[PDB]
């Protein structure tokens, strides 16, 4: 018996007309966004397809769209009668997608939490105060040094460790911009700025995380059906209290995705399926392990091929 | 000037193939098996060559070799 795991993408994987091919093939896709639209008070499907992206890149509107997109793929997978995954894991927002798919949080309840989470993060760091930079083709020490050299009494840190030779930094805008130039000077292959509204997973988010800690106490947390590996600790939590505290700590601590993928590999998992839009986490997989296959389930063609193998 | 000749030259040298073997009509995704980041690295070579700006939203949508050309022509025009 082979084993596979589902991985859920974070922020930056959203684009215009995502799940347009799958929506024609499956009515349940548009039903998921319709349920999310009742919570939000606007047609979330209409925002995603029609655009404009500039609205879709606003974090409080970005994350509900990714959550509704990612869960809609899982519902199609479960409707067709696909194989049950051995593990679950999720990047940045993906924890919320994975926890909803795992049966920890309710879908409609999660949309309010995820929307509100975006607003709390935006209150901490206003629009244009901070930015995020993917730094490709450089070791972690050299990136970690480069941030400390150019900080100048401002918050800069490497936050997402996506793969070996790919680290994301976040902090204050100018400090990140000045840090990004220092990494290119050190021999980085590229310092690509992400089009993300808020610098996540850094010390600037702790004011928002303190507010988020009080939110999660109001929300109900069920027992997980599938094992969910968190970003912050690289650990599977069964109890509700431990999952809540992980989601708070996630917001102001780095994402350990390299170790998350390696941990999945240790539990006999031979393949990863990216349950969400784009193909971001698929491209990371080969760089982390090389012998671990992966594919992105974002449209009908990919849905059937992925379903047929496993 | 001569965008197709240079777009043919750059993508041929990037993938380690002859110019004759490369096809503008073909799908970069798995016709030549270049991933997301390799496309981001190509995007930077296009910025340096023509003197135009490109962002993740823009360079990620390039599926064909012609799709890269059409972007460059519109950028130089505007």
């Amino acid at each position: 018996m082979s084993e596979f795991a589902m991985v859920f993408p974070g922020q930056g994987s959203q684009d215009l007309g995502m799940l347009a091919d799958l929506a024609t093939a499956f009515p349940v896709v548009e039903q998921t966004f319709a349920e999310a639209s009742d919570v939000l008070g606007y047609d979330l499907w209409a925002l995603v397809q029609q655009g404009p992206e500039e609205e879709l890149n606003k974090t409080w509107q970005t994350q509900p769209a990714l959550l509704a997109a990612s869960v809609a793929i899982w519902r199609v997978w479960q409707e067709k009668g696909g194989k049950a995954p051995s593990l679950m894991a999720g990047h940045s927002l993906g924890e919320y997608s994975a926890l909803v798919c795992a049966g920890v949080i309710d879908f409609k309840q999660a949309i309010r939490l995820v929307e509100l989470r975006g607003k709390l993060m935006q209150e901490a760091v206003p629009e244009g105060t901070g930015a995020m930079y993917v730094i490709i083709g450089l070791d972690n020490e050299s990136i970690d040094r480069a941030c400390k050299e150019v900080a100048q009494g401002q918050i800069v840190s490497p936050v997402n460790f996506n793969s070996p030779g790919q680290v994301v930094i976040a902090g204050e805008k100018e400090a990140v911009e000045r840090a990004g130039d220092a990494c290119k000077a050190a021999g980085a292959k590229r310092a690509l700025p992400l089009a993300v509204s808020v610098p996540s997973h850094c010390a600037l988010m702790k004011p928002a995380a303190d507010k988020l800690a009080v939110v999660l106490e109001g929300i109900e947390f069920g027992y997980p059906q599938f094992p969910v590996v968190n970003n912050v600790d690289v650990k599977i939590e069964q109890s509700a209290e431990a999952i809540r505290h992980a989601l708070v700590r996630q917001l102001y601590n780095p994402v350990r995705w390299t170790e998350t993928v390696e941990f999945i590999t240790e539990q006999g998992v031979g393949q990863l399926l990216e349950i969400g839009p784009g193909r971001v986490l698929t491209g990371l997989t080969k760089r982390i392990v090389n012998t671990l296959s992966a594919a992105a389930v974002n449209d009908t063609a990919s849905l059937i091929t992925a379903l047929e193998n496993n | 000037n001569h965008p197709e000749v240079k777009i043919k030259t750059i993508l041929s040298l990037f993938l380690n193939i002859n110019i004759d073997d490369f096809n503008m009509d073909a799908n970069l995704a798995d016709a030549y098996d270049m991933d997301s980041t390799e496309l981001a690295d190509l995007a930077k070579e296009i910025e340096k060559e023509f003197g135009i700006s490109v962002t993740k939203s823009q360079f990620s949508h390039w599926e064909t070799g012609r799709a890269v050309l059409d972007f460059v022509s519109s950028s130089l025009n505007d």
